[PDB]
């Protein structure tokens, strides 16, 4: 099934905080990449970040660099995206992606990030 | 002179997960397929040589301070015990094994720099003519949790069933990763270490400098390079006291379109991944 | 980075009638693209990827093709259930993964 | 000794901070198994302060390189060093420089807490 | 009387790993960590017992068509052989397990009814008393592909460690599944099959129902319930020529604030999931 | 003594809507019936469920009258 | 046979019809293996036309129930079947009902094609 | 005869902005420098990297003049 679960906040002061995470279910989550994307108001998503199954390497938009760190944990099998010191250009519906294909733990791994499962996606709204 | 002559995946797997122990890598070999008609320590150290030490006790003494404070004529030399709170200073009896430095690459290709490296860049020996360093010395091919990046010319670099001679994608190509060999190894491109370059005086700093090879100095233990089974070749059963489960080479149970290690539609025999024989461990 | 660009912004054809779409992208983007769809308040679902290798869960009839800069899909025998906006990506040069601007229907 | 008990101790335990130092093993009651030149405590394979699939819990009761006042502090920035995995050590005790098991060299279920 | 007191999860996973074989449970059993004080088939078969048939030939006839094809006073009978095309209808020596249904239950509460059904909806055995039926006959959990849905009653449930004693929520607890079984056996859930309640004619239409349990018949294998490391109590090696590796049980690669099947910091044993012995392959 | 065996208390939190909710409790001799028992026996011989629940659908049983 | 290939053979290269008809095996050249009242060939665990890693690859180079005319067809409405992991197989051959090893009872690198 | 082992041929495609790429091709009798060898010799002796690269840092190599 590999059912996606996020909860977030819908409503932030500008420069605040906020913390998004994403439980999974159905595959086994050590195995597949992760990754965020976001979608404005009627525009087309955008890539936000992405975190390694092992986590030790994350890659994130030049738009968000540095303001915002993603977080995976494999053992509570949930991933987690940490974004504060917002901005009204950061109003958008985040979905949780699941990479597809999973990493390998022989080979020096090489990603084609293409997500086969989606999350139903949250709202952050930050307006005053 | 490829152990896939000689193993099936069923016996290899049957092999690595049971025990301790058991020329050019031009092609030629029987092929891996009985059908087809044609023309050691297998462990990981449970502990990493830097931290084989009691935890709980303390040890011998080195130089905490060289200065009192911040000023002038403020000289001075302090001690303190090496123990617990600090494990980086304590003296031990082995140091790691040797290492040369290879350039290091990473898989996704934004990382690396716009210019061609891939002889220029890379680790060389001369004999008047230069060769490349492949595969080199044992070591751990990245730090620990950065797959992405292996080194140059330190890993063995199998190809997928249908690989093309030339210019292939890095997907086409399977790249052995040694992770391993870095509780007893440097990693292939990090340096040694540091060495002092001169002497302190009133006037003059404390000077160091990397250590980019480094030869054998007595103490130094090390690991060798793992066989995979389409490596080349040329029982000690485990006796470990271990309590919780090992990691075991497996099959993920998914469904798929063909059975790894299995002939495809077309009857193609194929092998999906390099598997080399590290899975059970030992105490260092 | 690539920009990719979509070229027909609305398509609107009859059902029962065959559907190419494309999209342009900077430099080469070798044949590693993929194809979604995103219903009206609903997640993207994964279409094509690669160049021509269709999804699992993916009907018959929606096929694809191409290489390079240029890449087309091939919609045959519209039906009611395929209405949405499409998006194709390339995760060939990342990051930035990069999504096109998308072609409503 | 741990009042009977077999306890994670970790990096985080000790507050840690400071990578080179971050360590992960257990704390044993007692007095194959794993010279250091020092109870029964023992570290073993970590990243950061945690543990990797690869660590081992054991339970007792189943059985030339150069070396370096002037007024500055160059105690640990100018002392020679190895690094393994990332981490730093000192090299200690040990042109500027020349040249182990391994390949080369009423009832209740709570267990009883009252002793 | 519990696995888990004479093995350890180290011994477990060898047993199983290597091996194709070797009161009423209550609490009270030694403990499964010797430092705390306190007060068989086993493998998975690799083909279904209606499949076991040559996929290349054929066989022997069956019934295809009642009627010629639309209208009045069409009847007439048809036979086909039995075949790779059709496969549902070949003649089969043997038959599945018996079975006496459970109801099914969603791990995904929402998707479950909106009522109490825990005890009103369960099977039971009366004996005047009705005693709830648990686990019952030993019968699949689950159809291929569905992991959220487990039976009533039809399972053993086993809580982790500090779970309390009354209304804990379903992550506080270990729901085993029979899944391996479902080869041979029928799904606890589902209904046996159908049988024809009637004689039809020209003026009956053929009626059937459904077979919700079923006793033993001349003709049917089935498996018994596996056991698990923390399961009631009361060697023999593979032989197999499987070509392709094996399913194993490896510990998970990734790192974690503490280790599986150890103590954490408060020294507190755990078992963090049921473990099954059934993961080897044999031929049906 | 307890068994270390747990079955489904309950399926609801209260009543309302939507009050779906997963629950369970160990098996003791407070609650005897529930138990796990290794034997079964050789009136109606029990009950058996014939539907699989829903939202939609609620949980039906049928009387078994002989068994094998 | 098959060019002394084995090949892999599933509901998809048979057309792949319906989930009761679903299968997934290999199809071998000869004529602890896998008695069905019929080449060589075998069948394992399926998917749907898909293969499940519990599959197994084999290289022999390696060596009362009630059954049941109207105007209709019931040929398999009417059939008395039996369901395994959800699937119907018609009982065959064989108040409407009562009561295998289980527990119960130049040089080229490539291979050569011309033959 | 070629080797099955693979080396890294070409790390960009052209001149211009973002031409990194990772090919690989066999190690054979064209090109015998890069072909893996078991053993190694024990003028400079060789060159070693010094540094890591990325997208600023150009790779950078420095001579052994006397080597273990």
């Amino acid at each position: 099934e590999v059912q996606l679960l996020e909860s977030g906040g819908g409503l932030v002061q500008p420069g605040g905080s906020l913390r998004l995470s994403c439980e999974a279910s159905g595959f086994t989550f050590s195995r597949y990449p992760m990754n965020w994307v976001r979608q404005a108001p009627g525009k087309g998503l955008e890539w936000v970040s992405h975190i390694s199954a092992s986590g030790g390497t994350t890659y994130y938009a030049d738009t968000v660099k540095g303001r915002f760190s993603i977080s995976r944990d494999n053992s509570k099998n949930t991933l987690y995206l940490e974004m504060n010191s917002l901005r009204a250009e950061d109003t958008a519906i985040y979905f949780c992606a699941k990479d597809y294909p999973p990493d390998e733990v022989t080979m020096i791994v090489v990603g084609m990030p293409y997500f086969d499962s989606w999350g139903l996606g949250t709202l952050v709204s930050v307006s005053s | 002179n490829r152990f896939h002559c000689h193993f099936s995946p069923r016996d290899w797997q049957r092999l690595i997960n049971n025990n301790w122990g058991f020329g050019s890598a031009h092609e030629g070999c029987l092929p891996p397929f009985p059908a087809d008609v044609f023309m050691h320590s297998s462990y990981a150290h449970s502990q990493s040589l830097d931290r084989l030490m009691n935890p709980l006790i303390d040890q011998l003494y080195y130089l905490s301070k060289t200065i009192n404070g911040s000023g002038q004529n403020q000289q001075t030399l302090k001690f303190s015990v090496a123990g617990p709170s600090n494990m980086a200073v304590q003296g031990r009896n082995y140091i790691p094994g040797p290492s040369y430095r290879q350039q290091r690459v990473s898989t996704t290709v934004t990382q690396n720099n716009n210019s061609e490296f891939a002889w220029p860049g890379a680790s060389s020996w001369a004999l008047g003519r230069n060769s490349l360093m492949n595969p080199g010395p044992a070591m751990a091919s990245h730090k620990e949790g950065e797959d992405r990046f292996f080194p140059l010319s330190g890993s063995l670099i199998f190809g997928k069933q249908g690989t093309g001679r030339d210019n292939v994608d890095a997907d086409k190509v399977m790249i052995t990763n040694e992770e391993e060999i870095k509780t007893t190894n440097p990693v292939a491109t990090e340096s040694y270490g540091q060495v002092a370059t001169n002497h302190q005086s009133a006037q003059a700093q404390a000077q160091t400098g990397w250590v980019q090879n480094q030869g054998i100095l007595p103490g130094m233990v090390w690991q060798d390079r793992d066989v995979y089974l389409q490596g080349p070749i040329w029982l000690q059963k485990e006796n470990s006291k271990r309590w919780n489960p090992e990691i075991q080479y497996t099959s993920n149970y998914y469904k798929s379109n063909n059975v790894e290690f299995a002939v495809n539609t077309e009857g193609v025999y194929s092998e999906p991944r390099p598997i080399g024989t590290r899975y059970l461990t030992r105490n260092l | 980075e690539i920009v990719m660009t979509q070229s027909p912004a609305t398509l609107s054809v009859s059902p029962g009638d065959r559907a190419t779409l494309s999209c342009r992208a900077s430099q080469s983007v070798s044949s590693k693209l993929a194809w979604y769809q995103q219903k009206p308040g609903q997640a993207p679902r994964l279409l094509i990827y690669a160049a021509s290798t269709r999804a699992t869960g993916i009907p018959a009839r929606f096929s694809g093709s191409g290489s390079g800069t240029e890449f087309t899909l091939t919609i045959s025998s519209l039906q009611s259930e395929d209405f949405a906006v499409y998006y194709c990506q390339q995760y060939n040069y990342w990051p930035p993964i990069t999504f096109g601007q998308g072609t409503r229907l």
